């Protein structure tokens, strides 16, 4: 019974590993020698957004590439105007422990959550007066790792309860439950088509999930440590996973292969945030060595360093058009780089 | 002509100078690197600035003392360099007292936080005391208009007018009162701080003793530095002021008077390089920063 | 430029409000509770605190505002969210005195939990307010059951005063720093305004050290 | 039954996840490079744009 099932699972696992090995005929780095590397890239702090008074853990850009939102442990979620360096909004949080921050594609709702197991979504319009509570999703038993808005009526939240949840804003209750992981989830990102999103947990694997059906598409057991940073490639056919062993691994969906990794001797610390560029050529990762790295997604070499912070990095963001990059590292400060 | 051993004496200063020249330098980049988090940071920055000014004034003093003409260099040193050294050392005294007061307030009232308004008030007080010391030192620099009557002697007590002399005596009296007030305040506040730490420890831990002596041995270092390097100078300052202004002391007493006054002045000047050392020995974060620098 | 002026005025007002809120938060004391579910952690809460993963308890003592935090409902990995408790005034660790023979022993489980908390990179300078609660039950339980079954290292005789004092010292040796972190140990009692009195003193002690560490005295 | 239901679910999921169609890694790399070169011109990060039209100057 149990022994037979375990043996069958092991046999099929080695079979799928052999199939993946046979599929990988040529690595990306072997054929990347044709393209000219971008080389050194210089990026400076254009704006220093200094309004927070605690350790910032998460942020997100708007679709307008101008209005962002940031979350720290001061119990304040601050919607910032990156252009004029002003606070468009500042909304108090009932729970100071917040680790996620998502912004609605239309810009009307903003979500925040953390150790309180409750994802609070607040309306940014509030034409009737001051800001007010809009929705409070309470269905998770974990620390509510990350959340992402699909639209004004759907939000996907991955929590520390080893499960993911897709909710509905109008109903206020969980609609879809994603149960494929063995360890608790830490971060997830949505694809451009908002129909197939990847999720990273601490069991050293990244799992795909469909919004409609809810079943798991693909699983990548590439890393050997906990995965805490993940983001989609701009096309939607690839993504990157960042673990605490200084490893950023690129995984393709259709190929379903371990493609290429950011293994370097200088980096020994962990990773917290991973993002991409508008064209996807630049992969912007955040390491525990108090500065962020900008790797070339193809040449497998480092291209830029964002050493302006004085603490562990927690949140990275890149606009849809790649106009600017926002970095927030445990110092109540946001830095804008171009 | 006191003795030829005078030439040996500024050598101590240069031994005091070179190391000092780096110690404040070590405190120049580390103290200013961190932001103005509290009033103690501002006071420490002002203190290290005063120590750097001391280091800047030292080579002029050693050049005047070792070998130099009365006209070209001794008058310049006695006119501005000496006076700026004195009021900068008084500023360092005042800022040490302010640091002690801040520590006493943080110990007796731990729950009170430092607001931006408090930092602004501390900066205003720093500017006010700086301007006050400069204002009292200005007559000591502008009233020395008399030309050197004698070239053989190096004592510049005659290069000052009668009103200059009476204002000099008034400045000495006022600064002695200020130093005594600051010294008693520092002693009282440190004793109260030690008492408060002992009371807190016996309330929380009870009859423990091993860590209780850790704060006692570090507080005494500050007290010892402020005592053996500032207080003997002010014991010997009053007779020197009386000898310079009045003629109540005879000729042969001037030798030992100058000897003890200049030795106490060297002890006071040692504080310029001592304060970086004691402040790095006290705070562990400064040691971590210094190690990371190397 | 009327819109720009209005935006600047709104930003200035928001900054003033945020500064006021930050001052209010810094004036208050944050304490993190840790331990086991059956170690008596909930006993301390239901004593005088008149005023779902985190149970936030706020009470005022001697014109000082406190904020208790409970992580018992967080049934996940601790190291993925234990870094969010930076800057806490102290850690309130509750361990039961009578839980030395319950079964993989309860005391060994608490010591292993205490070892990770006391020797982690996130609480190197954060003091721990150790609580050896349920001392009343420890009086009638020491005689029946000795500490030999928990560990053979207890050469001393089994007595209520001797065992409780010695088991207190069983937690400081787990601390490797012993310089930046000070463990405050107290035995809870039913005396009115006595258990919370120690917390106020322990918070004052660590704050004084914190208020002097940045002042150069430590 | 309860101790084996999760094992059955896991093995069934791992079995039916292997029925998807997979392309060669070379084709995926070619598509990634083509997409990178297609939007390379319209990428401020790769090509530093002049400050005249830069909204962050
Ligand atoms: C506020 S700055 C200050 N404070 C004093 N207590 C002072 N006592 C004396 N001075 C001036 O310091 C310089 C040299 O000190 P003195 O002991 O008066 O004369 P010397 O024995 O030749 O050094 C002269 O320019 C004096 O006018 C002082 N300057």
């Amino acid at each position: 019974e149990l022994d037979q099932l375990r043996q069958e699972a092991e046999q099929l696992k080695n079979q799928i590993r052999d199939a993946r090995k046979a599929c990988a005929d040529a690595t990306l780095s072997q054929i990347t020698n044709n393209i000219d590397p971008v080389g050194r890239i210089q990026m400076r702090t254009r704006r220093t957004l200094r309004g927070h008074l605690a350790k910032i853990y998460a942020m997100h850009w708007g679709t307008d590439s101008r209005l962002l939102v940031s979350a720290s442990q001061d119990g304040k979620l601050i919607i910032w105007d990156s252009y004029t360096t002003n606070k468009v909004h500042a909304i108090p949080l009932r729970s100071s422990w917040v680790m996620t921050c998502a912004y609605a594609p239309s810009g009307n709702y903003v979500a925040c959550g953390g150790l309180d197991n409750i994802c609070s979504i607040y309306n940014l319009k509030t034409r009737e007066g001051n800001v007010r509570v809009s929705r409070e999703l309470a269905g998770h038993t974990g620390y509510l790792s990350c959340c992402r808005f699909l639209d004004d009526n759907q939000i996907v939240t991955s929590s520390g309860d080893t499960t993911c949840a897709l909710w509905d804003i109008e109903t206020g209750q969980q609609t879809t439950t994603f149960t494929g992981h063995t360890g608790d989830v830490m971060s997830l990102s949505l694809a451009p088509d908002t129909r197939l999103f990847v999720s990273g947990a601490c069991d050293a694997s990244a799992k795909l999930w469909d919004v409609r059906e809810g079943m798991c598409r693909q699983t990548f057991t590439g890393h050997e440590s906990d995965i805490n940073a993940i983001c989609f490639f701009p096309n939607g056919n690839a993504f990157a996973t960042g673990s605490d062993d200084a490893t950023c691994r690129l995984f393709d969906l259709r190929a379903d292969q371990e493609l290429m990794t950011y293994s370097h001797d200088n980096i020994i610390c962990g990773i917290t945030s991973v993002s991409f560029s508008k064209s996807g050529r630049l992969l912007l990762a955040g390491y525990d060595d108090f500065n962020c790295n900008v790797w070339d997604a193809l040449k497998a070499d480092r291209a830029g360093v964002l050493a302006g912070h004085d603490n562990r990095v927690s949140c990275l963001g890149v606009t849809d058009d790649g106009m600017a990059v926002a970095t927030g590292s445990w110092d109540s400060f946001l830095k804008i780089w171009n | 002509d006191y003795k030829i051993t005078q030439v040996l004496f500024p050598l101590l200063y240069t031994v005091l100078f070179f190391v000092g020249l780096i110690t404040n330098g070590l405190a120049m980049r580390i103290f200013f690197q961190i932001r103005s988090k509290s009033n103690f940071i501002i006071f420490l920055k002002n203190t290290v600035i005063s120590d750097l000014l001391m280091i800047l004034t030292f080579p002029f003093k050693i050049l005047s003392d070792a070998k130099l003409g009365t006209g070209p260099l001794r008058t310049f040193v006695c006119q501005v360099t000496s006076v700026i050294f004195y009021f900068t050392m008084y500023i360092s005294i005042s800022f040490l007292g302010l640091i002690t007061i801040d520590r006493y307030q943080k110990t007796t009232r731990p729950f009170k936080t430092s607001n931006p308004k408090n930092l602004l008030g501390a900066k205003i007080l720093s500017v006010v005391i700086w301007a006050f010391m400069f204002l009292l030192s200005l007559p000591n620099m502008i009233l020395t208009n008399r030309q050197p009557r004698d070239k053989n002697v190096k004592k510049c007590s005659f290069l000052k007018s009668e009103f200059g002399l009476v204002w000099h005596e008034i400045v000495n009296y006022i600064c002695q009162v200020i130093f005594w007030i600051n010294f008693l305040i520092v002693i009282v506040c440190y004793t109260l701080i030690t008492k408060e730490l002992y009371r807190s420890y016996v309330r929380t831990r009870g009859v423990g003793k091993v860590p209780r002596k850790k704060v006692n041995v570090k507080v005494f270092i500050i007290i010892a530095v402020f005592f053996i390097c500032f207080v003997p100078f002010h014991f010997a300052r009053i007779p020197y002021t009386l000898s310079q202004t009045r003629d109540v002391f005879d000729c042969t007493a001037e030798n030992t008077l100058f000897y003890v006054k200049e030795s106490t002045l060297w002890l006071t000047s040692l504080n310029a390089c001592l304060d970086p050392f004691i402040y790095f020995f006290l705070c562990k974060s400064f040691r971590n920063s210094l190690i990371s620098m190397l | 430029s009327a819109e720009d002026k209005a935006a600047a005025e709104r930003s200035k007002m928001i900054d003033k409000n945020l500064r006021e809120d930050g001052e209010k938060a810094a004036r208050e004391v944050k304490l993190l509770l840790l331990g086991a579910g059956e170690s008596g952690k909930n006993t301390i809460v239901k004593q005088m605190k008149i005023i779902t993963g985190i149970v936030e308890t706020h009470f005022t003592f001697k014109d000082l505002h406190f904020k208790m935090f409970d992580v018992g409902a967080q049934r996940s990995e601790r190291k993925k969210w234990i870094h969010c408790f930076e800057g806490v005034t102290a850690i309130i660790f509750c361990v039961a005195l009578s839980a030395y023979d319950l079964v993989m022993n309860r005391m060994h489980a608490s010591m292993k939990l205490f070892d990770s908390i006391c020797n982690n990179k996130w609480f190197t300078d954060t003091s721990i307010i150790l609580f050896l609660n349920k001392k009343d039950l420890f009086e009638e339980k020491i005689t029946h059951s000795p500490l030999t079954i928990c560990f053979p290292e207890y050469t001393g005789a089994n007595k209520y005063d001797e065992a409780a004092s010695y088991i207190q010292s069983k937690f400081e040796d787990l601390n490797k720093r012993k310089d930046t972190k000070e463990i405050y140990t107290h035995f809870t009692c039913s005396t009115d305004t006595k258990n919370v009195q120690f917390v106020f003193d322990a918070v004052t002690d660590v704050i004084i050290k914190n208020n002097l560490k940045d002042c150069g005295l430590f | 039954t309860a101790s084996i239901a999760q094992a059955r679910k896991l093995v069934e999921q791992l079995k039916m996840e292997a029925n998807i169609d997979r392309i060669k890694v070379s084709k995926a790399a070619a598509d990634l490079m083509a997409y990178c070169e297609a939007h390379a011109k319209e990428d401020p990060l790769l090509t530093p744009v002049p400050a005249s039209e830069n909204p962050f100057r």
